[PDB]
């Protein structure tokens, strides 16, 4: 199994990728507010809220760091005058359960487009 | 904090393929809910049952209403027939009386 | 082998005191009876809503059904005292000396 | 503190027959089968019917041998062939709870009208 190297880079700077940003293959990074977490493409770790079919799939199947997922309902969203990154994930799939860490030292899209602030749509 | 990213759970999602779903429920919040539904759709169906016999009363009562106006109408008809049925009578008795 | 004595547990009882309790139920046997009870209510009150509607179209074909049947009834009556009007006028326009 | 003998008499006094209540026992023997217990009065144990309140009450209550009860609603009964003597038990009161067995060599009622049928 391979994550989508980079793709929550691409879903903010592309257009096409932007309207309709599914069927990318991520790595659960951290784990009320349990419905947000930390997912990672390998390159960027990014903030993905959970809502709908997700938000009740990730608690019952009791999803943590390490497991793989492939989002199939998502939304890109960018709150907070344009500071902060979030993925609404509203259906996935489980891919692979606590699979081995792609990167532990990936950076945080946040991070990346403050100090790339003219690459976002 | 991240209040300004929970605030997009409730967002009317763009897909409607996305489907909320409640949070789960113990069975005894789960019983005390469907207790209540059962309660309502009760009273709802009670409530119906008398709808449709008054509807059932009005119809008999309109039609009995109906019947009875046009039973006077057909007997105010009769009796000018009747009359002009005893005045032609009458005629003819004096053409020959 | 004590059949014969448990037979007895549903016996009327002599006292007015003795009051029947029904079995306890687990929340999980309630919850289903509840949720089956939603089900068959339902159904209950969307048959009822056809038949009121159903009831509701009759009453009004019925009623014009009627109305145009008393119609006929109250012309023919109508077309029978003119033509005796006519006679009348027959007789006053003709001179039987 | 148990109606001594008292199982005895509501077989064999009218009175007692047509009123079989205000008697204290103690739970002799426990497991609708469950409702069917095993009571004691100090010298004759027999069968008790548990029905209605009291159905309820010692089912919730986990009521077992070494309790005490007073019998507030009953009717007596004999059903097979006249070796079987119950009592039907609709309503009863708590007096003490697991209280050390007034009497273990007592006599099953049964078998005592069996040797002494003429009394009935
Ligand atoms: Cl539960
Ligand atoms: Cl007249
Ligand atoms: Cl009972």
């Amino acid at each position: 199994v391979q994550l989508s190297r980079g793709d929550f880079h691409s879903i903010f700077t592309n257009k096409q990728r932007y309207d309709n940003p599914t069927g990318g293959v991520y790595q659960v990074y951290n784990t009320n507010r349990e419905n947000l977490i930390m997912i990672s493409d390998g390159i960027y770790h990014m903030k993905a809220l959970l809502r709908n079919q997700a938000a009740s799939k990730f608690q019952s199947m009791e999803l943590q760091r390490g497991d793989i997922i492939r989002v199939i309902i998502a939304e890109p969203a960018i709150v907070r005058e344009r500071k902060k990154y979030v993925l609404l994930v509203d259906d996935f799939e489980l891919v692979q359960s606590r699979a081995d860490m792609v990167n532990q030292t990936s950076t945080f899209l946040d991070n990346y487009f403050s100090e790339h602030p003219n690459e976002t749509l | 904090d991240d209040d300004d990213i929970l605030e997009l759970v409730n967002r009317p999602p763009m897909s409607q393929m996305a489907v909320p779903i409640k949070p789960p429920e113990s069975q005894a919040e789960q019983l005390m809910k469907a207790k209540g539904e059962v309660g309502v759709l009760r009273q709802k169906l009670s409530m119906l049952e008398k709808t449709l016999r008054e509807h059932d009363d009005n119809q008999k009562k309109l039609e009995s209403s109906l019947k009875s106006s046009h039973e006077e109408e057909v007997t105010k008809l009769k009796i000018e027939l009747e009359r002009l049925e005893d005045e032609r009578k009458f005629m003819l008795l004096e053409q020959k009386h």
